[PDB]
Protein backbone atom coordinates (compact mmCIF):
# COMPACT_ATOMS: atom_id res chain seq x y z
CA UNK A 1 0.00 0.00 0.00
CA UNK A 2 3.16 2.28 0.62
CA UNK A 3 4.64 1.55 -2.99
CA UNK A 4 1.35 2.83 -4.77
CA UNK A 5 0.37 5.42 -1.67
CA UNK A 6 4.08 7.10 -2.03
CA UNK A 7 3.96 7.20 -5.72
CA UNK A 8 0.50 9.03 -5.74
CA UNK A 9 1.52 11.70 -3.44
CA UNK A 10 4.00 12.60 -5.66
CA UNK A 11 1.75 12.69 -8.96
CA UNK A 12 -0.59 15.22 -7.20
CA UNK A 13 2.49 17.56 -5.56
CA UNK B 1 -15.28 8.53 0.79
CA UNK B 2 -16.58 5.91 -0.59
CA UNK B 3 -18.75 7.67 -3.19
CA UNK B 4 -16.04 9.95 -3.60
CA UNK B 5 -13.78 7.31 -4.66
CA UNK B 6 -15.79 5.63 -6.89
CA UNK B 7 -17.58 8.67 -8.33
CA UNK B 8 -13.99 10.27 -8.60
CA UNK B 9 -12.79 7.21 -11.17
CA UNK B 10 -15.36 6.54 -12.70
CA UNK B 11 -15.02 9.68 -13.94
CA UNK B 12 -11.38 9.47 -14.91
CA UNK B 13 -12.20 6.07 -17.25
CA UNK B 14 -14.62 7.41 -19.11
CA UNK B 15 -12.19 10.66 -19.64
CA UNK B 16 -9.57 8.42 -20.98
CA UNK B 17 -12.20 7.09 -23.45
CA UNK B 18 -12.90 10.15 -24.85
CA UNK B 19 -9.35 11.17 -25.41
CA UNK B 20 -9.28 13.11 -22.12
CA UNK B 21 -5.68 11.89 -20.51
CA UNK B 22 -5.39 15.01 -18.74
CA UNK B 23 -9.10 14.90 -17.08
CA UNK B 24 -8.97 11.04 -16.51
CA UNK B 25 -5.44 11.59 -14.81
CA UNK B 26 -6.73 14.08 -12.07
CA UNK B 27 -9.97 12.38 -12.19
CA UNK B 28 -7.70 9.00 -11.22
CA UNK B 29 -5.20 10.37 -8.59
CA UNK B 30 -8.05 11.43 -6.98
CA UNK B 31 -9.95 8.86 -7.17
CA UNK B 32 -7.39 6.35 -5.96
CA UNK B 33 -6.55 9.10 -3.21
CA UNK B 34 -9.21 8.98 -1.49
CA UNK B 35 -9.46 5.29 -1.89
CA UNK B 36 -6.28 4.64 0.43
CA UNK B 37 -7.12 7.04 2.85
CA UNK B 38 -10.13 5.14 3.14
CA UNK B 39 -8.57 2.04 4.33
CA UNK B 40 -5.97 3.29 6.35
CA UNK B 41 -9.15 5.38 8.03
CA UNK B 42 -11.28 1.90 8.03
CA UNK B 43 -10.87 -1.77 6.46
CA UNK B 44 -12.53 -4.77 6.84
CA UNK B 45 -10.03 -6.84 6.47
CA UNK B 46 -6.67 -8.74 4.44
CA UNK B 47 -9.32 -9.94 1.95
CA UNK B 48 -11.34 -6.31 1.27
CA UNK B 49 -8.24 -4.50 1.51
CA UNK B 50 -6.42 -6.45 -0.89
CA UNK B 51 -9.27 -6.37 -3.64
CA UNK B 52 -9.18 -2.59 -2.89
CA UNK B 53 -5.40 -1.93 -2.86
CA UNK B 54 -5.10 -4.06 -6.26
CA UNK B 55 -8.02 -1.85 -7.90
CA UNK B 56 -5.66 1.14 -6.66
CA UNK B 57 -2.19 0.08 -7.87
CA UNK B 58 -3.92 -1.02 -11.40
CA UNK B 59 -5.38 3.14 -11.45
CA UNK B 60 -1.99 4.61 -10.06
CA UNK B 61 0.09 3.02 -12.81
CA UNK B 62 -2.69 3.85 -15.43
CA UNK B 63 -2.73 7.73 -14.14
CA UNK B 64 1.62 7.95 -14.45
CA UNK B 65 1.20 6.66 -18.09
CA UNK B 66 -1.76 9.62 -18.87
CA UNK B 67 0.14 12.63 -17.55
CA UNK B 68 3.22 11.02 -19.39
CA UNK B 69 1.51 10.78 -22.55
CA UNK B 70 0.95 14.23 -22.81
CA UNK B 71 4.04 15.87 -20.90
Amino acid sequence: EDQLSRRLAALRN
Amino acid sequence: TLQKAIDLVTKATEEDKAKNYEEALRLYQHAVEYFLHAIKYEAHSDKAKESIRAKCVQYLDRAEKLKDYLR
